[PDB]
């Protein structure tokens, strides 16, 4: 998920914009 | 902002600041 | 911290604070 | 919604817990 993702490797703005509503 | 390592509250105000009016979800687990 | 007015990443902020683990989802429309 | 009840009035802990997952 998102902190596997974001936080234990290198977060993206295309990651990040897919946790919007 | 947005290409590094975010974690805790860090993560948060990036979704906070990327979403804007949409709001997001965090589902950190 | 919780029984005030919340606004932006303060509101943020309060939602990661007490829903920890949980995580949360901010619908601000 | 949220900003209505938590932001243009005073929040509380019984609110704001209702949008954790």
């Amino acid at each position: 998920g998102i902190v596997e993702q974001c936080c234990t490797s290198i977060c993206s703005l295309y990651q990040l914009e897919n946790y919007c509503n | 902002f947005v290409n590094q390592h975010l974690c805790g509250s860090h993560l948060v105000e990036a979704l906070y600041l990327v979403c804007g009016e949409r709001g997001f979800f965090y589902t950190p687990k």
